[PDB]
């Protein structure tokens, strides 16, 4: 606010308004990126009071309803682990609470109505039998989880269990939401720490200048300090552009797991994180998005002898659905990801063409019920 | 905003206008109790003074000057300052002063001026012709002069060589005025070289005895240690002022603070250099110091073909800065605050949105993220679909830009 | 004789307030774990300024002289302690070749179980002073720890230095040097901790 | 004088440039997405969730416009619901049937 | 490798140390590039013989 100053600044022309338009289209970026997040959803879906889940326990990612804003437990862990000189920082448009609203309608959407809020108006489905299609997705038979309910919702509420603990032992955890905020404060005090930098100019004090020297003088040294701020603005501007170029990638494609991996379930290997892909659950925090991967891994392997087709009266049978595989003598047909061994029959395969051209075919009896 | 769009035609939308700033609403100069005056007092009223062949000087230094005590006094018959007009004096500074003084006869004052000629200018103090400083001076007939004359004020009438800039000469040496020799004793063409005015009450003012002083100012490599005294204007708290605490200037809402400064410690500074905090120099607190209230100025509005109405927010001030409502984005004004919520329509931030409606005005509500929906789950109920729409959905993407190519030759120069 | 300063001789390097904060800045300070020149006496150089200490309480280290000749031809400081606080005066005094206390002008001025520490720099015709007394257990070498010399005086008096010697039971004398310090200030905005940027690769 | 102009010209023409080459990058990111929902989308069937718009994809027709691409995504969106009682298996001779 | 200029460039401020530090950033994120595509397999599998 120097008036000698300010007068020099006008002869540079339309240099100050296309750093403030620049630096708009950035902010409203910032929004937009948020909305295209968290806004996937048409309606604010809630659970319902009773939590009879098939004995999953989403309670540490639900809201908690005695927290002062409706944040999860794990969303309060979250954002508890992140942590003037003509420079204003603007609000979101969407406060930390709707965004916690957000979170919210899409996990109760996702608990109550699996892929089917995604498809159309939600669908109340068992979540006993969502995750049953949701087994039968990966080419394990439902029967494989209705058999195992009580092992699979252990072994999910004991993995709930395990981010509490992992979120707690170290903020370094969330490194990327945390290199974010430092970035852009590391950004700020830059720009403000070369207000005392001199350009060549006789002091870094524009009032000083002022006092030194007379009128031509005076002008001629506030011109250095004009082209040095100018220089730095557009090098602070130049690098905010190119670092939310970085950050909208990045909304982007959590905006994609958003879509593919919570409001459905994703075939993309290691896209949802790794093993097999069953659900994941969306958890906000400062300036990010966390998802919880509920993934299946094998995990206790035999080794079995295996043939690609099987003869029967010279007729070749091959599986409809798996594989075969050898009990060290006798022979059955299994599913390909979990150990699950019938006995061989026209119904569990299917025949083409005959027992000369298959290479590596054995000789065995296929049952016919 | 028309203006701010280059347009008469104005879309819908909320536009950054202009930059709201608090001004200044008084300016504050402190500096600390003012103290060690020069002595100058004890020059100007002296009972003795000195004769004008062995004027007196004192050095002054690390003291303030306050010329305005001299200057502002009607008392003196003569004050001429050289290079400087005598009101500027109670604002430079110099690395001492000396005060040059004597008595003559008010005539011969004439005599006391750069490069003058004459007894007492050539043969007892001597101004260069390029002086910059004070000679000061009034009559004295009052102190200085006896019934029957006052002998023992003495002036040099003889020199063989003219005394230089500043210089002095105590000698009684005879002046040879030929070939005659004199041996150090009066007498004929050998002549005793002090001279007397014999003071007397009836002398007219050209005899009468004058007091004179010449400020005499320099200037070195060593600082300087005498200067004219600063003024202190009355302090404010809580209102947004233009300051000068020392030689620290700026402008802010100054406040009482918390801090507790070290006892030789003057400014607080937060972690990027900016000033946060000051003592005042003469009632040691800490003030602490906080900018005037500043940010954007956006016009929200409906299309210009669709309504003339609109309202303005003050982005991220408070409005006992600035219907009118407070947001969290700022203070909003001719806005309508609505209970109920909508989708958003023109983004204002913190949760509001602003939307033309009903007699149709802009109102402000905090924005609706969409319709609650307690899904009917049970562990034993699924809902599936009797039937189907297929839908047409249009998704819009950008593929290229518009080819630019330039000249950068033509551009610059041409 | 010689001893290793540790981390002894920082002093605050303005007259500013800042709290919580690690601060970096270039001044002539003593380097850390330099050697400091120790005596129970001799004319020393100045250098561009010089840290001085000493284990007193007897005050039989009296003061001080600092110029050039120290002796009558030009300007010289003297500054003596009178038992009840600090003397000082400037002009070109003709003093002896070796002076002791028994067991024209320009410028004056009036102000073990303890380590007295002192820093003294002249800059463009201010003469600098700054201080710290602290309570010791050790009788030979410098005491091992770190606490800040803060401001006593500022002085305007335009003279140039070369040379300086101590009017008188261990002293000690290190001359300063223009490194890149890093400052902890606490809540208190007290300098609590230093590191000396040229010192070592952790350091730097 | 004539250095001033050619200072402030060229440093007017290098923001230029330079908002032009992060402008490209947005586009080049736009275009590639575009080429993916071609490849994808119109010539095959996404199972990816909303890639092709909201419901499940049946197909999708590319248009053309200035600047740009435009995709016409058919969608089958279950429209009309009924609640019934469930279960995950039903019990016959002692033996569980799974659908 | 000149004092005389190199004691003019500090009166520009940041502008150095600030080019050093985004050029080290392109630098060490080369590594992480790599490590993404390639680094994908968590053992080092052998064909047998
Ligand atoms: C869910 O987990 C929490 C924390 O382990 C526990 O307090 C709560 O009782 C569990 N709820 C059920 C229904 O088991
Ligand atoms: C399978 O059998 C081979 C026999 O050589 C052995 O090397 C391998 O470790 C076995 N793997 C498992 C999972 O038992
Ligand atoms: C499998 O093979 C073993 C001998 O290899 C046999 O004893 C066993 O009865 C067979 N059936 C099953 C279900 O293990
Ligand atoms: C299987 O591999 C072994 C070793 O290469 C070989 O001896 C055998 O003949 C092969 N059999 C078939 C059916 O390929
Ligand atoms: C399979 O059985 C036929 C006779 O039915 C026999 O000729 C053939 O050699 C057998 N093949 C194997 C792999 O044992
Ligand atoms: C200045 O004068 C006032 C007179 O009330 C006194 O309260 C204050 O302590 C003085 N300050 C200094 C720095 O002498
Ligand atoms: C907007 O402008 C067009 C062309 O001037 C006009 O036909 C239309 O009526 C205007 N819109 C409204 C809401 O009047
Ligand atoms: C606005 O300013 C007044 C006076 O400074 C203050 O009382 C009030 O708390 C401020 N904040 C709001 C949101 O009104
Ligand atoms: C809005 O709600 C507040 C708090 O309940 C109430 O004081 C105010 O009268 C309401 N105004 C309108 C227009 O409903
Ligand atoms: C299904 O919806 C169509 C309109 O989309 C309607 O004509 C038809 O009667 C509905 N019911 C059935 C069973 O087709
Ligand atoms: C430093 O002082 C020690 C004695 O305290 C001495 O042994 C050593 O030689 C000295 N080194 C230098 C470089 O002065
Ligand atoms: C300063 O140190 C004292 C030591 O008792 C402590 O009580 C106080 O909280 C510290 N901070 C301030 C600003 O006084
Ligand atoms: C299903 O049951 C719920 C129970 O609250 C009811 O609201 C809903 O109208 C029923 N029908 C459909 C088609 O959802």
């Amino acid at each position: 606010d120097s008036t000698e100053c300010s007068n020099l600044l006008l002869q540079y022309g339309s240099f100050c308004t296309q750093l403030n338009r620049a630096l708009t289209g950035i902010a409203v970026e910032q929004d937009k990126n948020t909305q295209e997040v968290f806004a996937q959803v048409k309606q604010i879906y809630k659970t319902p009071p009773i939590k009879d889940f098939g004995g999953f326990n989403f309670s540490q990612i639900l809201p908690d309803p005695s927290k002062p804003s409706k944040r999860s437990f794990i969303e309060d862990l979250l954002f508890n682990k992140v942590t003037f000189n003509g420079l204003t920082v603007l609000p979101p448009l969407l406060t930390d609470e709707m965004i916690a609203q957000y979170t919210s309608a899409l996990l109760a959407g996702t608990i109550t109505s699996g892929w089917t809020f995604g498809a159309g108006a939600a669908l109340q489905i068992p979540f006993a039998m969502q995750m049953a299609y949701r087994f039968n997705g990966i080419g394990v038979t439902q029967n494989v989880l209705y058999e195992n309910q009580k092992l699979i919702a252990n072994q999910f509420n004991s993995a709930i269990g395990k981010i509490q603990d992992s979120l707690s032992s170290t903020a370094s955890a969330l490194g990327k939401l945390q290199d974010v905020v430092n970035q852009n404060a590391q950004a700020l005090n830059t720009l403000v720490k070369q207000l005392s930098s001199n350009f060549g100019a006789i002091s870094s004090v524009l009032n000083d200048i002022l006092s030194r020297l007379d009128k031509v003088e005076a002008e001629v040294q506030i011109d250095r300090l004009i082209t040095g701020r100018l220089q730095s603005l557009q090098t602070y501007v130049t690098q905010q552009l190119i670092r939310a170029a970085e950050i909208r990638a990045s909304a982007n494609l959590a905006a994609t797991k958003m879509s593919e991996c919570v409001l459905g379930q994703s075939k993309r290997v290691d896209f949802c994180g790794k093993g097999y892909h069953l659900m994941s659950f969306p958890q906000s925090a400062p300036h990010g998005v966390v998802f919880l991967h509920v993934t299946y891994v094998p995990a206790q392997e035999k080794n079995f002898t295996t043939a690609p087709a099987i003869c029967h009266d010279g007729k070749a049978h091959f599986p409809r659905e798996g594989v075969f595989v050898s009990n060290g003598t006798h022979w059955f047909v299994t599913q390909r990801n979990f150990y699950e061994p019938q006995i061989i029959t026209t119904d569990n395969t299917f025949v083409s063409g005959n027992c000369d051209v298959v290479i590596g075919i054995v000789n065995n009896t296929v049952y016919d019920p | 905003t028309k203006c701010t769009l280059k347009s008469f035609t104005v879309e819908k939308g909320i536009y950054q206008t202009s930059n709201f700033r608090v001004q200044p609403t008084e300016s504050i100069v402190r500096f600390p109790n003012i103290t060690n005056l020069c002595p100058f007092g004890e020059v100007f009223n002296a009972t003795r003074f000195a004769s004008v062949y062995a004027w007196n000087r004192k050095r002054i230094s690390n003291c303030v000057a306050d010329y305005s005590v001299l200057y502002n006094s009607a008392s003196f018959s003569t004050f001429k300052c050289y290079g400087v007009s005598p009101t500027k004096l109670n604002d430079l500074c110099f690395t001492n002063v000396y005060a040059d003084s004597f008595v003559i006869r008010g005539d011969e004052v004439r005599q006391i001026a750069p490069g003058q000629t004459g007894n007492i200018a050539d043969y007892n103090y001597k101004l260069p012709d390029d002086f910059t400083g004070c000679v000061i001076a009034w009559n004295s007939n009052n102190l200085d002069s006896k019934v029957g004359g006052n002998y023992n004020y003495l002036y040099r009438l003889f020199r063989k060589s003219n005394l230089k800039p500043f210089e002095r000469d105590i000698s009684t040496e005879i002046y040879q005025a030929g070939s005659t020799p004199c041996n150090g004793v009066k007498g004929f063409n050998c002549y005793f070289p002090l001279q007397s005015y014999g003071f007397q009450p009836t002398y007219g003012v050209g005899y009468q005895p004058y007091r004179v002083v010449v400020l005499s100012f320099e200037l070195l490599h060593a600082p300087a240690t005498v200067c004219g005294p600063k003024k202190s204007t009355n302090l404010v708290k809580n209102k947004c002022v233009n300051f000068n605490f020392n030689g620290l200037t700026g402008t802010g809402v100054l406040t009482e603070s918390n801090k507790k400064f070290l006892p030789f410690q003057q400014f607080g500074r937060d972690i990027a250099d900016t000033t946060d905090a000051v003592r005042d120099p003469q009632t040691l607190e800490i003030l602490d110091i906080t900018p005037c209230s500043f940010g954007g100025v956006s016009v929200i509005t409906p299309g210009t073909n669709t309504s003339n109405q609109v309202a303005v927010l003050y982005q991220g001030v408070n409005c006992t800065e600035v219907n009118v409502f407070q947001t969290r984005a700022g203070c909003l004004i001719g806005a309508e605050h609505v209970n109920n919520s909508y989708e958003c329509d023109i983004p204002i931030g913190a949760g509001i949105c602003a939307s033309y409606q009903t007699s149709q005005s802009i109102i402000a509500y905090t924005m609706s993220l969409g319709v609650e929906n307690s899904v009917a789950y049970s562990n034993n109920s699924i809902a599936i679909p009797t039937n189907f729409t297929i839908s047409v959905t249009t998704e819009i993407l950008p593929v290229s830009m518009t080819k630019t190519s330039v000249d950068c030759t033509m551009y610059i120069c041409g | 004789a010689y001893t290793n300063s540790f981390t002894r001789g920082v002093y605050y390097p303005d007259k500013v307030f800042r709290s919580s904060v690690l601060h970096s800045t270039q001044d002539l300070f003593l380097p850390f774990f330099s050697n400091v020149t120790w005596f129970h006496n001799p004319v020393l150089p100045f250098n561009d300024g010089v840290y001085f200490a000493s284990t007193e309480k007897s005050n039989i280290i009296r003061g001080w002289i600092f110029g050039t000749t120290l002796d009558s031809k030009t300007q010289s400081l003297l500054i003596v302690n009178n038992a009840t606080n600090v003397v000082i005066k400037v002009c070109e005094f003709q003093f002896c070749n070796d002076p002791f206390l028994g067991v024209n002008c320009t410028f004056e001025y009036v102000s073990f179980k303890n380590l007295r520490e002192f820093v003294f720099k002249n800059i463009d015709g201010y003469f600098k002073i700054y201080s710290k007394h602290t309570p010791i257990n050790l009788v030979r070498g410098l005491p091992q720890g770190f606490s800040a010399l803060e401001p006593l005086v500022d002085l305007p008096i335009g003279i140039n230095i070369t040379r300086f010697q101590t009017l008188l039971a261990a002293y000690y004398v290190g001359y300063l040097q223009p490194r890149t310090f890093l400052l902890k200030y606490n809540e208190n905005g007290t300098i609590t901790d230093a590191v000396d940027c040229a010192l070592d690769p952790l350091s730097e």
